[PDB]
């Protein structure tokens, strides 16, 4: 029941009653959606224009200064990008796209009145904008050779808010929120007078801005505590409100009152304010598509708050999901765009005032330095912007969807405390609320949930099923976070009649949006699928119900650090969302057409698309795999292709899976026979004990490649040489380096090894007398120059799979260095044209094939489209400046080294489970050693009971059990397939083994005798066991699969100690416990530092290892040493081992010698505090008191 | 030159037609484009 | 006028102009 080629190989068991409504939205969606309304316009959708048009329109009219001079917007052309992005990425160039504007300027007599501007002019020409970065289909970005991924923004909805402080009694508040600009607030008052405030200052009568304009007693209290006589007082009060200490202008208070609220650029609502606002007030009388304020607006809006304080109405929630909305990154490049276009406009503004031309064209005017510099600025420095987690494909997935309330418009990390960290009862459609940070950020990350969509407007709406006369219906509709309020929701756990109709009269069901006791009548919607409220990351956890949520958001975040293995293993339990992540991530590849394979090797795919079933198409496609992709996490990636030749393949099917991915699964950890007893306190507490097999099997290896990059700059004194002729530098050192001076590539390189050779010259050596004598004595010269060479940090060893050179700019190259450049060029497009000609000898073939089928005119520009691009690629190798980049002036050359280790797991390592129990290894042990079972099969992990009971991570326990019953499995296939390997009782073997339990029926008749002896083979290791993460098999069908497998009705089994061969008394719980492997190496970890370098400004220790890093002391550990009475021990280490200049030398001197003696006359850092506070005129100095 | 043409350099074309007279002096004369960094200035967060 | 205001520019102004 396969039904594809991925799953025709393997087959995995499937658990669960609950019928599949709907299939997952793409997770990618929100990303990929937000750029394409910006950058497209789709007829269908009703977006008509273009955000980014719809900007250029609104500014782009002037008519400066009475110039006869008009500026009209014609239309927009965008440049295709120079580099693709993964040329873009090796050559550090940001992905980006030219933006063209065409503007029209009408000239004329420029007359009083008459003929200004109607008879010249009428040439037109398109003026380029600036350059706009362009997003992958994976939604990311590359900036700098640097891919980075753009955090959803959560910020509070424009609109009227009314809310009231408890503080004092009747205290409402009424705010207006613009889409951008100043928002006026109006405070109630326990007297019940009414005050008005712009963003903040001086309290005052609400009264003056009705003033200014033009059962209720409270405008009487109001209007008699006010002394504004008229309108002109109004506004004189209102402007020496905004500024102090300022005289009023006659003319200059009316212009900065209307401007503050009604100028359109300084004042919009974004059309989301006003549509808030009319349906608050309930008034279709305002115009909609006006987002100014009007004088109606804000007497409706004091009506309301009057009203509210009558009693009528209902106070508004902050923390509602209606009232927040998500921005996407879009949104913030398109406020960007308009900030740079305002800039531009201003220019072209006081650009028109200078003019020395004839005929002057309308291109001089337009500057485009404005627009260019905020975009990048942004996109560079953007804090929501950062780099992609590259852990895993898992962790990507989760970075795109995360959405962020922090940055600008965004609330503090100290600011909010205990209200924005809460899940409200709406978060449960929108938020998934297991996934949060565990740090101080906890509660903001938000992730969003998998089956969570993004509304026009901005708010996230989830997918319901609508109920008619009690009875289901199979209509999907998505229901907006205030619709969903009014209506009452049941859960989709309930069972049916097979009518649709609820068996039970009482169901547990929200009508207000909390849990209660609900009829079946009442209700009127069920949810699409019982995964919708998890998160996609929480939906990979197997029994998820099971384990508590502390427990199970510990679990999560754990596991997207998990760290890739050379061999991806797929977990016998999974929840089977792993085949969906790994699809949605564009880490595997998926045939366009449908075609049979013509070549399969491992650097490209070549496939054979048939048209009779297929849309018309060139008839040949070409796939290229990405081998020791390095990564920002230094992962390795690469891709393997599990494709055959002459293999019938499907669209969507993959062809070989890439990162992190087996057979189109995800997988992140090993299976290994784990037992649960303590041993001998190598687990006392979290510890794990490893039977080291593992090890030897190379079960978690992991590869890690580290780029080292040498540039040589142009100093004062002298150019500095990269070339390896240094003096006081042996041969046999200087031996593994080439003639050239780079390392050769494919060399394994020792810790400390010269990667590249450089001589820096030097000048006023000063020797001292000794030094001079020894000169004299030895005839020893003084070198001008010292050599300062790029060498592996110590501790790390790897071998050179890639250089990388970059040449000077401007400077022609060198025999050596010219030569090697167009050997290189040439190697490229060399390779690429012999490369070129086996696709296009592969067309020849196919066209042999159809030669009778007509071919003379149906590809005679097929062939001459390829080699346009061929011409191009070898253009774009030497499109380049010379050095491959501008190179930043001022630098001579560059070179890239990339050094890939492999790392095996090794005691201090971290290791966590899915589950979320996590825990360090302590030892290896022998294989004797550890406890073998009757059969006398290792256990591989043993884990301490203790834990589990102290917390309910029940969930392990029963996917232990679960992992014992899919092991069992996999062992009588075996025994069947060991002897007699016939199809035809091994198709009865398969049956009994999958159909014996479940309602699946996987009708494994369909696959074909060759098929069954392949997944046979495939099952030896283990039998897939899919369950859903809320429809999870129960322990009566587990128990049913053991006893199948032959395994006593219990997880427990007789065990035996390795040492004396004794079985211990109490059966002892065997699982296969599925683990991964954290990225937390000990080996960077170390960090043993003796002597290293002080800092300038405090003669101070450098901390954080990152040149020799050492300890910083707490000022808390100083007070654990008063309370110990260890005098000596703190005056020692707080003078001579930090900031003793004199002690410090002195210090080594005597350790070197071996005498004793101490010297602690004062520390630097106090007469630094003296030298600051003897700057300041107060005076601090050392005295000697007889009194 | 960038706008009209739009390539960001042609250092050749800036020498071509300029009052300047000289070439080492652009080569040099650029060198000083960079205004000393703050050492107190922020990096995000950087480790902190 | 004498409004207390810290900034030295609109104090300036404010003599230059009369």
């Amino acid at each position: 029941m396969s039904y594809s080629y991925a799953e025709k190989k393997r087959i995995r068991k499937e658990f669960g009653v609950l019928p599949h409504i709907l299939d997952v939205p793409y997770l990618l969606s929100i990303q990929t959606e937000s750029y394409k309304k910006f950058l497209t316009v789709d007829a269908a959708k009703g977006r008509l224009h273009s955000g980014l048009e719809i900007v250029l329109k609104q500014s782009f009219p002037v008519e400066s200064k009475n110039g006869q001079y008009e500026l009209h917007y014609v239309d927009y052309q965008i440049g295709e990008p120079t580099f693709d992005e993964t040329e873009c990425q090796v050559r550090g160039a940001t992905y980006d796209a030219p933006l063209n504007v065409k503007l029209r300027l009408v000239v004329y007599n420029k007359d009083a009145l008459p003929n200004e501007k109607i008879v010249e002019d009428i040439r037109e020409e398109y003026v380029y904008m600036g350059d706009i970065p362009l997003m992958t289909t994976n939604g990311t970005f590359i900036i700098n050779g640097t891919e980075r991924v753009v955090v959803s923004q959560l910020h509070r909805s424009p609109g009227a808010f009314f809310s009231k402080d408890d503080s004092e009694e009747g205290a409402f508040s009424a705010r207006i929120i613009p889409y951008r600009g100043s928002w006026l607030d109006f405070e109630f008052d326990s007297k019940g007078i009414i005050w008005a405030r712009i963003d903040r200052k001086r309290k005052f009568c609400a009264t003056v801005i009705l003033k200014a304009l033009g059962r209720g007693r409270y405008i009487s209290d109001t209007l008699k505590y006010d002394l504004t006589r008229n309108t002109d007082e109004a506004l004189v009060e209102i402007y020496k409100v905004l500024r102090p200490g300022d005289p009023p202008a006659a003319a200059s208070v009316k212009a900065l009152f209307e401007g503050l609220f009604f100028i359109e650029s300084r004042y919009s609502l974004s059309d989301i304010g006003r549509m808030k606002l009319n349906a608050r007030l309930g008034s279709d009388k305002v115009s909609k598509d006006i987002y100014t304020l009007e004088n109606s607006d804000i007497v409706g809006v004091i009506e309301e708050l009057i009203n509210i304080r009558d009693g009528k109405g209902k106070v508004d929630d902050i923390d509602h999901l209606g009232n927040r909305r998500v921005r996407s990154v879009g949104e913030m490049v398109e406020n960007q765009f308009r900030i740079g276009l305002y800039r531009v406009e201003k220019g072209i503004r006081e650009s028109m005032s200078l003019v020395h031309k004839d005929k002057l064209m309308p291109k001089d005017i337009v500057n485009s330095k404005p627009i260019t510099a905020a975009i990048k600025e942004f996109f560079t420095s953007g804090a929501l912007s950062q780099f992609m987690d590259q852990d895993n494909p898992l962790s990507e997935v989760t970075h795109k969807r995360r959405i962020s309330a922090l940055g600008p418009g965004g609330l503090s990390r100290d600011r909010a405390g205990f209200e924005v960290r809460d899940v409200h009862a709406t978060h449960y459609g929108r938020l998934c609320p297991i996934e949060t940070p565990e740090g101080p950020n906890i509660g903001l990350i938000n992730s969003l949930a998998s089956y969570a969509r993004v509304n026009d407007y901005g708010f996230l709406e989830a997918p319901y099923r609508k109920v008619v006369d009690g009875k289901v219906t199979d209509e999907i509709e998505y229901l907006s976070a205030i619709d969903e309020d009014n209506y009452v929701i049941a859960q989709a756990s309930t069972k049916l009649d097979e009518n649709n109709h609820f068996v039970e009269d009482i169901i547990q069901c929200r009508s207000g949006g909390e849990a209660i006791f609900t009829e079946s009548s009442r209700v009127q919607y069920m949810d699409v699928s019982a995964k919708q409220m998890v998160s996609a990351a929480a939906a990979l956890i197997p029994f998820l119900e099971h384990d508590d949520a502390n427990r199970v958001l510990m679990g999560a975040n754990m596991q997207r650090q998990a760290v890739p293995t050379l061999k991806s293993e797929k977990p016998l339990v999974g929840t089977g969302m792993e085949k969906i992540v790994a699809r949605d991530s564009g880490n595997c590849i998926i045939a366009r057409n449908v075609g049979e394979v013509a070549e399969v090797d491992s650097n490209r795919i070549v496939i054979k698309v048939d048209t009779e079933k297929s849309q018309t198409s060139n008839l040949v496609d070409i796939y290229s795999l990405t081998k020791f992709k390095r990564s920002n996490k230094n992962t390795c990636i690469n891709q393997r292709p599990i494709v055959n030749v002459g293999d019938k393949v499907e669209a969507g099917d993959i062809l070989a899976d890439g990162f992190a991915t087996d057979f189109g699964e995800l997988s992140l950890g090993h299976n290994l026979m784990v037992a649960f007893m303590p041993w001998n306190g190598y687990n006392f507490e979290d510890s794990i004990l490893l039977s080291e097999r593992i090890v030897k099997d190379d079960k978690y290896t992991s590869i890690h490649i580290e780029e080292f990059t040498c540039v040589a700059r142009d100093t004062k004194l002298g150019p500095e040489e990269i070339t390896a002729d240094i003096p006081n530098v042996s041969e046999s050192s200087l031996a593994k380096l080439d003639e050239s001076g780079i390392v050769h590539i494919g060399a394994n390189v020792e810790a400390g090894d010269i990667l590249v050779a450089k001589i820096t010259p030097k000048a006023e050596q000063q020797l001292t007398p000794e030094e001079r004598l020894l000169r004299a004595i030895f005839n020893e010269k003084a070198s001008n120059v010292v050599d300062s060479s790029l060498r592996m940090p110590s501790g790390t060893s790897g071998t050179v799979i890639n250089v990388q050179v970059f040449e000077n700019d401007k400077g022609g190259k060198s025999k050596r260095a010219l030569k090697i450049e167009k050997e290189l060029i040439d190697k490229a497009r060399k390779d690429f044209d012999e490369e070129f000609a086996v696709i296009e000898s592969v067309v020849k073939s196919s066209i042999e094939q159809e030669v009778v089928g007509e071919k003379v005119q149906n590809a005679r520009e097929y062939y001459e489209e390829a080699k346009i691009a061929i011409d191009a690629k070898f253009e774009a190798k030497k499109k380049s400046i010379t050095q491959s980049n501008e190179l930043s002036p001022g630098v001579l050359k560059t070179v890239k080294v990339f050094v890939a280790i492999k790392k095996r797991i090794q005691p201090g390592d971290k290791m966590a489970g899915r589950h979320g129990n996590k825990g360090v290894v302590s030892r290896v042990l022998p294989v004797e050693d550890m406890p073998y079972m009757e059969d006398g099969t290792p256990v591989d992990v043993c884990l301490n009971p203790l834990g589990i009971p102290s917390r309910m991570n029940i969930g392990q326990i029963l996917e232990a059990h679960l992992g014992l019953a899919s092991y069992g499995l996999g062992k009588k296939i075996e025994k069947t397939l060991e002897k007699t390997r016939k199809a035809a009782e091994l198709r009865k073997t398969l049956e009994e083994v999958y159909n014996s339990v479940g309602d699946k029926k996987v009708n494994l008749e369909a696959l074909n005798d060759e098929e069954i002896l392949t997944l046979c083979d495939n099952l030896k290791g283990g039998v897939p066991i899919a369950t859903p993460v809320f429809d999870g098999a129960k322990e009566e069908d587990i128990k049913s699969l053991l006893k199948i497998g032959g395994f006593a009705t219990n997880g427990q089994m007789k065990l035996f100690d390795g040492r004396t061969g004794k079985p211990f008394d109490r059966h002892v719980t065997v699982g296969y416990m599925y683990m991964l492997k954290l990225d937390h190496l000990v080996d960077d970890k170390m960090h043993a530092r003796s002597t290293g370098s002080y800092s300038l400004v405090t003669q101070q220790p450098l901390g954080g290892k990152a040149q020799f890093g050492g300890q910083r002391f707490g000022e808390m550990e100083v007070w654990a040493l008063q309370a110990y009475g260890a005098a000596y021990t703190l005056r020692e280490m707080l003078t001579v081992k930090s900031d003793d200049i004199a002690g410090r030398s002195k210090m080594y001197k005597n350790i070197v010698d071996g005498k004793l003696t101490m010297n602690v006359d004062v520390p630097e850092s106090f007469n630094v505090l003296r030298n600051e506070v003897r700057a300041l005129g107060i005076d601090m100095d050392f005295d000697y008191s007889s009194e | 030159i960038l706008q009209e043409k739009g390539r960001e350099a042609t250092e050749e074309e800036i020498i071509e037609h300029t009052p300047n007279m000289s070439k080492e002096k652009l080569k040099k004369i650029l060198n000083i484009s960079h205004t000393p960094i703050s050492m107190e200035s922020p990096i995000g967060d950087d480790e902190d | 006028l004498k409004g207390k205001t810290s900034d030295p520019i609109r104090m300036y102004m404010r003599e230059m102009g009369i």
